[PDB]
């Protein structure tokens, strides 16, 4: 019911800004106190500051002062961000998150994360992952997508637009050298596959492209 | 400001098994102090307040306990849900801080992974490039490694490894080697083979291919 939705992924170049947005549906947005936290990779939540749109009084951590801006517009129910002097500290995944009444952060925002880079978007390249000519055998096959070459995060990859979930297994990215990569696999039955269309669907909000990879035998 | 620090990093227990994540606060903060639960994919979400009181949907297995400055986290018994990572917050005043958080991983019985090799497609080849994948599926203990032999050499150059998350209903892992070379360089070879080292045997899973498709 009460649901806080946070704007999408941003790529930023160093020494720029970025304003993040929370949308506030399912309770009244000016009664309660808005929390902004950041978590960066491996260095724990750290919390920002806080408004209460109902008169825009706001609070921050020292070291937010002047670095981060917290506005909210009542009209439009939604709580803003602005973070200013871009760093490599600042890249990370930020949340915002309502406060109270007598408990503490009841409801949190999906996140936004912020990458900052001087490297333009890069969308993945895709291939398929099909058993070898001489494969010998089973009742499963296990079949996949290798995406690479993307930046920034993240890539969100599913099966037949995600109808096909069941045995999924899709590993963490990596980054090496400048950019992206990783593999998502399924195992499907040997009468699915290649009966059926298998598809991975590969997305990248940075770079707007949603793509996919049709999974078929290998040519003889 | 208050420094909270989290008693471990890490943690695996078994299926049933009482869990406790501990916090310490660098100041005495009462009861002012709040676990939250990451899942992989990032929701955050509030199970105790106030030390020990539980919030929404919070099952019965979950407890708070505090002195004011030492604090923990308790799973009667450990559920299969109960996968993520355990972050303390205390809440006195402004500025709130804190810990760094605590991985929660499900210990399982011992599973061999089961081995797949894949050569490169025929689309990645025609555009220059050649990535050889070694895909190692539901395993447990997380700790695997994966050596690569072209042409019977050892190669650890361009090798990229990645493991998924525990599995949410199993508690398996599964994990992707991937070797990138040139289409010219895999063609100057024939044999590719990756082996799979895992405690489940003392001898590695081997699986291979021929370039020249025999
Ligand atoms: C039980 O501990 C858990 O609750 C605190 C959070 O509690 C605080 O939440 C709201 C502030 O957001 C605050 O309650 C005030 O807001 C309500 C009005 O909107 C009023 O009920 C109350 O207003 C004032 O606050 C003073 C309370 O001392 C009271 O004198 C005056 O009415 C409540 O303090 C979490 O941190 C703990 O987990």
């Amino acid at each position: 019911e009460v649901q806080l939705q946070q704007s999408g992924t941003v790529l930023a170049r160093p020494g720029t800004s970025v304003k993040m947005s929370c949308k506030a549906s399912g309770y009244s947005f000016t009664n309660y106190w808005m929390h902004w936290v950041k978590q960066r990779p491996g260095q724990g939540l750290e919390w920002i500051g806080s408004i209460y749109p109902g008169n825009s009084d706001t609070n921050y951590k020292q070291k937010f002062k002047g670095k981060a801006k917290l506005t909210a517009v009542t009209s439009a129910s939604t709580a803003y961000m602005e973070v200013n002097s871009l760093t490599n500290e600042d890249s990370a995944v930020y949340y915002c998150t309502r406060f109270g009444n007598y408990v503490p952060f009841a409801y949190w925002g999906q996140g936004t994360l912020v990458t900052v880079s001087a490297a333009t978007t890069t969308a993945p390249s895709v291939y398929p992952l099909v058993p070898g000519c001489s494969d010998t055998s089973g009742s499963s096959v296990t079949l996949g997508c290798l995406v690479k070459g993307y930046f920034p995060e993240p890539v969100t990859v599913k099966w037949n637009y995600g109808a096909l979930s069941s045995g999924v297994r899709t590993v963490s990215s990596v980054l090496q050298s400048g950019f992206y990569s990783l593999s998502s696999l399924v195992t499907v039955p040997s009468s699915t596959w290649p009966s059926q269309t298998v598809i991975c669907n590969v997305a990248h909000p940075a770079s707007k492209t949603e793509l996919i990879k049709r999974i078929e035998p290998r040519i003889p | 400001d208050i420094q909270m620090t989290q008693t471990t990093s890490s943690l695996s227990a078994s299926l049933g098994d009482r869990v406790t994540i501990g916090c310490r606060a660098s100041q005495d903060i009462g009861s002012y102090l709040n676990w939250y639960q990451q899942k992989p994919d990032g929701a955050v979400r509030l199970l105790i307040y106030y030390t020990s009181r539980l919030h929404s949907g919070v099952p019965s297995r979950f407890s708070g306990s505090g002195s004011g400055t030492h604090f923990s986290l308790t799973i009667s018994n450990l559920e299969q849900e109960d996968i993520g990572t355990y972050f303390c917050h205390q809440d006195t005043k402004p500025p709130y801080t804190f810990g760094s958080g605590t991985k929660l991983e499900i210990k399982r019985a011992d599973a061999a992974p089961t081995v797949s090799i894949f050569p490169p497609s025929s689309e990645q080849l025609t555009s220059g490039g050649a990535s050889v994948v070694c895909f190692l599926n539901n395993f447990y203990p997380k700790d695997i490694n994966v050596k690569w032999k072209i042409d019977g050499s050892e190669r650890q150059n361009g090798v990229l490894n990645s493991w998924t998350d525990q599995d949410s209903k199993d508690s398996t892992y599964s994990m992707s080697s991937t070797l990138t070379l040139t289409k010219d360089e895999y063609e100057r070879h024939n044999s590719y083979t990756c082996e799979a080292t895992h405690k489940t045997s003392t001898s590695p899973i081997v699986k291979s291919f021929n370039r020249n498709e025999c």
